[PDB]
């Protein structure tokens, strides 16, 4: 309730419209209502063209009513799209990941039954390094760039979670 | 909850720091206050020496009245303003009940604030920015001027202040102020010479100024002391709460560690 998605919407408007580098939006376990509203607001703002494709944003959506594995891998799907647009296209890509804590908590939910002793709070033993293998693919190589705007859910406004 | 207790602890800690600093500065001011009070006390009592040695009984017939109340513009001193308030309002009630109209001056923003919605209809003038700086004679000259330029020539009057007894106790005193008419009528004044309307007028005006000055000095002192002891009490109580909340914080953090450990253990035992 602090304004993360409206902030990422302002950023989408301004940046993704003022950019020529094939942005990508990965919806990691977020509300279907907000995803539909974002889709329909991108369409009418010309960023997505249903006819004579000149669109400049690719959307990936794994939403809340999906199992934990889907919400854990949808960020990697968005990563893979942006990684194509950087590796084999030379472009400077934008990657709006919203929300990444859903990726982490989906990791928690997979570890729950994956047969592994839980770490602190309740997350997996494999949180830091798995989120790290994910977050290290987001970088500027000599081939291209991927600047990533990541909205991150802080449970109970803790910031020490 | 650990974070709730953490926030409340930090709040009470900085509050205790604030009250300790206020106690320190209030004692620092009270030093100079009680330094200046004694010569001013000799002075302001030598002024009243005549109305003592003459036994001016006071007007038993006259109708109107003027009531001055000495306080400051800063609360958080104790029951100072409350004491002046209660005595002033009780006295006004008993004088208006006895058929004697009274109008009231308030030296200090606090007394005007706490008595304005009470007796606004019976109110002459108020003064502010008294209490921050050590009161001087200029204060009294100004207040007396605007007491005289008021045109309200009172039958009689009473100033109410907090007589400084010492560092711990103050007494709400009510000093009398006579008018030209009955100080002239007082047979006791027939022993003094060369007196007529003019010289008694000058003397009464100047004694009004003197008694206001002496009362301000008696009230400035007897407020820094009350503030110092009140801030002492505040810091002590804040540290008591800090200790008890720290006990509860340690209790809660131990319980949190236990609960998370039991979670981890019960999760490991299901495999
Ligand atoms: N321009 C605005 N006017 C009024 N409310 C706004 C505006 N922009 C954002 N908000 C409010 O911001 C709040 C946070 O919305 P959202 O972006 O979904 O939060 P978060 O992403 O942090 O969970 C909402 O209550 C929304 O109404
Ligand atoms: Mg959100």
């Amino acid at each position: 309730g602090v304004g993360k998605t409206v902030l990422i919407m302002e950023l989408i408007n301004n940046v993704a419209k003022a950019h020529g580098g094939y942005s990508v939006f990965a919806g990691v376990g977020e509300r279907t209502r907000e995803g539909n509203d974002l889709y329909h607001e991108m369409i009418e703002s010309g960023v997505i063209n249903l006819k004579d494709a000149t669109s400049k944003v690719a959307l990936v959506y794994g939403q809340m009513n999906e199992p934990p594995g889907a919400r854990a891998r949808v960020a990697l799907t968005g990563l893979t799209v942006a990684e194509y647009f950087r590796d084999q296209e030379g472009q400077d890509v934008l990657l709006f990941i919203d929300n990444i804590f859903r990726f982490t908590q989906a990791g928690s939910e997979v570890s729950a039954l994956l047969g592994r002793i839980p770490s602190a709070v309740g997350y997996q033993p494999t949180l830091a390094t798995d989120m790290g293998t994910m977050q290290e693919r987001i970088t500027t190589t000599k081939k291209g760039s991927i600047t990533s705007v990541q909205a991150i859910y802080v449970p109970a406004d803790d910031l020490t979670d | 909850t650990l974070k709730d207790i953490t926030r409340r602890l930090k709040s009470i800690k900085n509050i205790q720091k604030i009250t300790k600093s206020m106690k320190m500065v209030a004692a620092a001011k009270y030093a100079r206050a009680e330094r200046e009070l004694k010569p001013a006390r000799i002075y302001g009592l030598g002024s009243l020496a005549l109305y003592e040695k003459a036994d001016i009984k006071g007007p038993e017939d006259k109708k109107k009245h003027l009531l001055i109340g000495v306080s400051s513009d800063r609360g958080l001193c104790g029951a100072i303003h409350s004491s002046i308030a209660k005595q002033m309002k009780s006295e006004v009630a008993t004088l208006t009940a006895a058929g004697k109209e009274v109008m009231l001056v308030g030296i200090g923003d606090k007394i005007r604030g706490i008595l304005y919605r009470t007796h606004s209809d019976q109110f002459l003038v108020a003064f502010k920015e008294v209490g921050r700086k050590p009161p001087t004679f200029g204060d009294a000259s100004v207040i007396a001027l605007e007491l005289l330029n008021s045109g309200y020539e009172f039958d009689e009057g009473s100033i109410i202040f907090n007589k400084f007894r010492s560092v711990i106790s103050y007494k709400t005193e009510e000093k009398p102020i006579f008018s030209l008419n009955t100080v002239a009528s007082a047979d006791s004044m027939s022993i003094y010479d060369d007196i007529d309307a003019d010289v008694l007028q000058n003397y009464q005006e100047y004694n009004l100024a003197n008694i206001i000055y002496y009362s301000l000095k008696e009230s400035t002192t007897s407020e820094q002391s009350a503030r110092m002891t009140a801030m002492d009490n505040a810091s002590k109580n804040a540290s008591e709460m800090i200790d008890k909340l720290t006990l509860t914080f340690n209790r809660t953090r131990q319980a949190v560690i236990t609960k998370e450990l039991i979670e981890i253990i019960s999760g490991a035992a299901a495999l």
